[PDB]
């Protein structure tokens, strides 16, 4: 909606990567709930801890259906690695954390109120014909422009005094990048445990009769492919967050200069805003500099003097 | 689309009963595709112990399918689809009289001008007994009503379409009640199957039990009760339709209540829509009556001339 | 939406309790259609080793189906369908006066007129002048007079609301009777004797109902919800029968406001004003301006002053 | 909608935590519906009171598949702990209770009407140009400002007498915190019973032939993980509720003071308000102090005197 | 869009039938992955007792899959997908005559000018037999409809495209009726297969049953009945297009009804749209035809001269 | 919303093809999750390399879970990955195609430029001054002057940049390269979707048999879906190649106003360049009426006539 101007290309890319990873998490969870089982068979020949490998006729184990189900359940609980069992749940949790970190400044009221007021004022100044005439009137248009000038002046002394939005965005970026580091450590380290064939020694010999069973995980290769895709998406997300952090730390975003705008335009008296005003104007520049150049009219004193002259002209 | 003004209380009740019937049919068809199954055990010849039939699992499945498609009657396995078809037929005819493009355009124009007359302050001024723009709007609405009167009163398509719709609904209710009620006690839990597949399994007579028989019977009873209420409402609608002759609409009561008596006798489809609105609420009927009066036209012309001069 | 002003706290509570009941009914129906079965084992005699019955799997399925459809109590099988029917009845009776066209038109007119009177600044001026504002004020006065002379003659809305409340309370009484009387029959293990010895070989089977405990818990929670619903309906009946809702009193409003000639309304007007007072007395107090004739005289005087 | 101004950061956090807990409840409920069962195998060698542990070949139990199903059903009904069976339903009930306690003052008609009137008047005052003119005249704008002044005076003389909203908010917070205490007691006490291996002795020897069975609960690990995560979310919810209750009890929220406004702004005749109006002003100040500061101009007689003086100036 | 003016009743009925056929096809496809199991039992060589086939459960499932792949013909397996494709084609070709962008613009602005004629009070004044701004609007509308006549009446593209669309619909219906009715009795409940898997099971010949056979045949019969109704509607459309030459349109009755009698004979495409409108509503045809008279033009010019002098 | 005027016929066709491909992917994924399995029976005669062809039933003495394990192992190992992961590859390709087709609608620079262009076109198309010029109060005159100034600002703001045309060309190049890769690999790996698959997985220590004869129930349906997807990819690639040929047949960075200035009464409209020219070409592909109505504000003669009319009606 109206907040699309506050999301640069990195924000949109992170949002879409989070959407794709959320779909991956939902699909993996649906597979885990329904299809994830572990077909296990006992090994009659045992020569070590693992299962030993040694007309033709079938091998009879004399095990019931429920003995097989019990072996499957116990070797699923005990000797199947936790990462293969709870892979999509961790992905879902990480996507929820990423979405929370992306929408925290939009949902936290202290910064949400400032952001929505800034967006409303920027959109009201962008559609005002006084900006077009100044870059190049009716008495009602003149008094509306004067009221908007006063509203901008009240807004500037209210938001520039604090830097809560910049601090919150910096903390969100830091949390996102350290979350990416932790994910790309632990998920990559534990991705080798999703294997098709797993041997179990779960010690249920008193119930079934056999000691060691050789199992098979039907969803092992599909979960491994989903884990590789999730690792690639996490790598892309982390590179995007690294670019965002480098952009934030390269130049001070708490100090905005209108030097290019005041050089292009006739007005050379535009003041330098700071703190949250500077950060939001930097975000607008990363979206589109037209909004910033149109908003720079309401900060210059020369435009205010011209508006006062026009108001005096149309008053009498 | 603000079509609730045209539909009376009986039509709303019929629509809601059709919605409930559609829900019942969908619910019955959900079970008829999820757990519709028959379990068949062969009739074997003569400390208790079980009987060994010497049949595999898939032989039992084959017997179950064969007896489901042979022993089970058609009404014990095709009722939810027939119910769905009947609900679709009843719901299509319910909105058919304002979905046919000519009648749809006519009723849309009627609803638009009725809303304009209801929102017109000139109607309130005439009933209690202004502005130049209000007078011009009133004259424009009077001319629109005059054009609408010649547009609709000539033909009788809407009334005939509504008669056909209610006759079709009554005939469908009669057919459903005639053919459904004969097959209520015919639904039974147990079924004796003779599939003549003894060369494949070894048994000739299998005794089966349709699992979805008692629940299907209860749904059949509920559907019969709902369609009986629907038929009673449809018969009341037919009695109302043939009670008051809707080919004409006498404005004697309207001209007596109002101070204007130059209201012509509205006939044909224009009378039918007014009768339906009167069954909804008589306020719009009074609005149209005072907008069809020539004395109000003379008063409006005099007011406009006095404003001009 | 715009009609929420006519729903007092008891109506909102009943609507939400009925929503929870409908959720319970949907969950129970999903359980009953899909998961509900009855595992049965024959009674052989009416280191450890297993007892062999020489019964095939499909023989077990046949026994399960027969003892599920024959010797299982009807309440354990059709519990959520009765709950669904009761929820549909409650939802239909709660909003029956919003669907009956004769009452629906009056409700729409009352809501629109009340909102227009609330948004009008003439009420603020009276409780404390453009030509369009005065024209709209006099048109609103005229349509308020028309509404009063059109609605006060009939009392269809009050009678319909009384009928709906009576139907709801007697339905609650029937539910809290029959559900309580038929709640002990939901048991886990039910013995069955179906006389299918010719097909299987056993006479008596000891069955078990996997969803018996969950159905019992859902029945208990539905009984608690029905108790709360009935208490709220009893409060609604007591509120309706405490005062004659066909007559409304403007004594407090006319004493607080400057105008002291506000006439009493009757029939559906009084009932709707009582409902609004139960929702918010501010709306009724603001609407009371357009009923006094002194306000009409003041408006006419202001219109004449604007004319001259 | 516009009700977000009445929800502070703790209310938003509780709403999102309740949404996550509701998702957990739905996931646990669908797991319980789909794949909640037990896999029981009889113990032939029973030396102790419970089940006793004692080429290899499988142990024969001579049990039919439906005998196994009956054993599973009976040992699921009787000897499985009630918490492991009804855990998601309790979570669903607690989430519904929390949502009802959060939205009770939104849905209670008297408090709902008060909140609707307060939000409407606050939004009308926030967009009023007279606020900007005063903090720094068209005839229609002057008439609208005078009508808004009258509406604000009527709202103050109507709402300040009653204290229903503050009482209802206190009751909701108290109910939420005591519900959190009860949950964090009983769920923590009963979380140990969710275990994989459950031993049952259900006395069905006449039907099956064995007394003690060794069962397994496939969802026990997943239910235990969900219970731990739900306990963590309940702990966070309770900490937020305790902070909210401490905020309510720390200062008398039925007494709002405009000392900062009368000290900074020129208008120093603004009186202190009480009860529900004071509490709603405190909530708005917690959301955004700008709305309260902009609304404070209509509570001053000096601003109304300036407005009527300007009306008399432009009238003649 | 308000395309109903140029959309006759049979076109709307064809669209409704296409929607119903789409619903039937998707309903068949839903059960084509639900009840499509094919239970097979081997044909064994020649107190009653069960027949022991000495086959495992996996062998039975293998035979089921093998004789579902082999014994069942393509029309018993992929029938609902062909019906889905046919319904998609019919829905695409339903509105072909005005989906062409040039004819789309022509139809859109034809509806626009017809609505302008309906809204214009000058049409009402002409039917009975004003403001200067209304007179200028009437002159502009007269010039616009004269440009419309000179621009469209010369060609016959829209009529040709409508003929192409109805011929395509007729050919598609004929193809569906010929091809699909060839496999009505070909769908059988039981199929005997020889999958040549004797090395895996020991039996050469297996006897199977298809679970979704009778239901599939019922749905096929219903689909053929609906497409037969569609073909009857298409044949009625062809009969209506052939019985009356739509290459020209005469307003002789309109000339006799009104005082104006200078209405020319509309021909080509301009006559096809007017014929469709007259089928939809002859009153709209008369209201448009009173504009084409030159006597109305002379009266408008006289009123303009009176306004000027 | 209003972005539908920016999509030519080929964009709409690619959107519909992507929707059909997504439906195919969802259908195949539902089949893969729900009804995909294998049924493998061991061959007791293994004299030849594959299963050997060789009444009462054959007894393998295998349990149900031994059969399940054999099916799982021969599904994992000796089944071609294309049959197992066909709908997932289709879903990934649909996601890539949808990302490429809607990349410029979400990239902030191109999204902002397109939004500004669409808003200006909507303002110009509803302007009565354009109708008057093709065929009046001073408020309408000053509104038209403001619209003229906004058009000049848009020209001097977007005519310098070339991000939109470059991004659209890159999207088309990526789409056609992806189509070429899909048509290579999908067609090369389409003959491996076999109904009958013979597996030799060497699980003799657990089952007792060496080679098994399997059967894939969904192999024929997946083959039909693969043929449908190949046809859809071919159509998508033909459409993308037509789009690339349209982009490279003439310079889209330069727009010619000769036809418009000859048809209209104004012959002073200069040529636009870069993203302006590309968006005007897209408009001409969609509807030349928008460009004809918009070209009035690119002429100084129109501004002179507008100010002359304003001075005329002022006095
Ligand atoms: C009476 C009121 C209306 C009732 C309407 C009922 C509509 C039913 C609609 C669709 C269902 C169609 C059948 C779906 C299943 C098809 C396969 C089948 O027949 O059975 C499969 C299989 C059989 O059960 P088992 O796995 O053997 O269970 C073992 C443990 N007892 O089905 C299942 O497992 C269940 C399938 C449905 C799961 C539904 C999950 C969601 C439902 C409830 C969970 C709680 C939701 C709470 C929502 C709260 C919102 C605020
Ligand atoms: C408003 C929306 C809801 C409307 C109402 C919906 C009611 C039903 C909802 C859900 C139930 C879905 C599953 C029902 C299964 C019932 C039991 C059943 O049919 O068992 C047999 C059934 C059929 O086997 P065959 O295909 O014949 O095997 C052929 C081998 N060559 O068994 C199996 O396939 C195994 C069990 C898995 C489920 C089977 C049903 C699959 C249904 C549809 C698949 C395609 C869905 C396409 C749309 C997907 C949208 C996400
Ligand atoms: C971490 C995030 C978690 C999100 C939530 C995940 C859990 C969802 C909760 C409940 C799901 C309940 C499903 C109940 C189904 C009926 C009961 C049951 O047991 O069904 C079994 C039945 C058959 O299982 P098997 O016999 O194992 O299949 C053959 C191979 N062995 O299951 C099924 O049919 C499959 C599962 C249900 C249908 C799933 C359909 C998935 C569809 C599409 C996914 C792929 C395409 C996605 C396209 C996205 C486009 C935007």
């Amino acid at each position: 909606p109206a907040y699309r101007i506050l999301k640069p290309w990195w924000d949109v890319f992170t949002d879409y990567i989070s959407i794709v990873m959320l779909m991956i998490a939902v699909f993996g969870g649906t597979l885990q709930v329904t299809q994830d089982k572990m077909i296990c068979l006992p090994c009659k020949w045992v020569t070590k801890d693992s299962c030993n490998d040694s007309g033709p006729t079938g091998i009879k184990y004399d095990l019931d259906r429920h003995q097989y189900n019990y072996v499957d359940a116990v070797c699923y609980e005990n000797r199947l690695h936790w990462f293969a069992k709870y892979f999509p749940y961790l992905v879902l949790l990480h996507t929820l954390i990423f979405l929370a970190c992306s929408n925290f400044w939009f949902k936290f009221p202290r910064t949400s109120s400032k952001l929505e007021h800034f967006v409303s004022i920027l959109l009201k100044c962008f559609d005002s014909p006084w900006t077009t005439r100044a870059l190049s009137l009716d008495k009602k248009e003149g008094e509306q422009a004067k009221a908007l000038f006063e509203k901008v002046k009240k807004f500037r002394t209210h938001v520039e005094e604090g830097d809560i939005v910049y601090r919150l965005y910096m903390r969100q970026t830091i949390i996102k990048v350290i979350k990416f580091a932790l994910i790309i450590c632990y998920t990559v380290y534990y991705v080798h445990n999703i294997k098709f064939d797993v041997d179990c020694t779960v010690d249920i010999e008193s119930l079934t009769g056999y000691r060691t069973y050789r199992c098979a995980h039907p969803l092992a290769t599909l979960f491994k492919i989903l884990a590789s895709f999730y690792i690639s998406l996490v790598i892309f997300y982390g590179l995007i967050c690294m670019y965002t952090l480098w952009w934030m730390l390269r130049r001070s975003l708490k100090k905005y200069s209108f030097e290019s705008i005041r050089e292009e335009s006739s007005y050379s008296d535009i003041p330098d805003v700071k703190n949250d005003f500077a950060f939001m104007l930097h975000l607008i520049d990363q979206y589109d500099p037209l909004y910033s150049k149109r908003f720079a009219v309401f900060l210059s004193e020369v435009s205010e003097n011209k508006l006062r002259q026009l108001n005096l002209n149309n008053e009498w | 689309p603000t079509y609730r003004i045209l539909k009376p209380w009986w039509d709303v009740f019929m629509d809601y009963l059709a919605v409930v019937m559609l829900m019942v049919a969908i619910f019955a068809g959900t079970m008829q595709l999820t757990k519709d199954q028959v379990v068949c055990l062969p009739v074997l010849p003569s400390d208790p112990t079980g009987r060994k039939t010497n049949l595999d699992f898939q032989q039992y499945v084959f017997i179950n399918q064969m007896c489901y498609h042979l022993a089970l009657p058609w009404y014990s396995k095709y009722f939810p689809y027939l119910a769905l078809i009947h609900t679709i037929i009843l719901m299509v005819s319910s909105n058919f009289w304002f979905k046919y493009p000519k009648t749809c355009s006519k009723v849309e124009h009627f609803v638009s001008i009725l809303g304009k007359c209801f929102e017109s302050p000139w109607t309130t001024k005439a009933l209690s007994e202004l502005d130049k723009k209000d007078g011009e709007q009133a004259k424009a609405l009077f001319e629109k009503v005059r054009k609408f009167r010649a547009h609709v009163e000539d033909s009788d398509l809407i009334y005939k379409l509504y008669v056909v719709q209610t006759l079709i609904k009554t005939a469908k209710f009669i057919f459903i009640l005639c053919y459904t009620a004969n097959f209520v006690n015919a639904i039974s839990f147990e079924h004796v199957c003779k599939p003549k597949v003894e060369h494949l399994t070894g048994y000739e007579v299998f005794e089966c039990t349709h699992n979805m028989a008692y629940m299907l019977k209860k749904l059949l009873i509920s559907y019969i009760s709902i369609i009986c209420v629907y038929g009673f409402i449809c018969l009341y609608t037919l009695f109302w339709l043939f009670r008051i002759p809707l080919k004409e609409y006498s404005f004697e009561k309207v001209r007596e209540e109002s101070s204007f008596s130059d209201i012509p006798d509205v006939k044909n489809d224009f009378a039918f829509l007014l009768h339906m609105v009167d069954q909804y609420d008589q306020l719009y009927s009074k609005r149209f009556g005072v907008f069809l009066s020539e004395v109000s036209e003379n008063k409006l012309r005099e007011i406009s001339l006095n404003h001009e001069w």
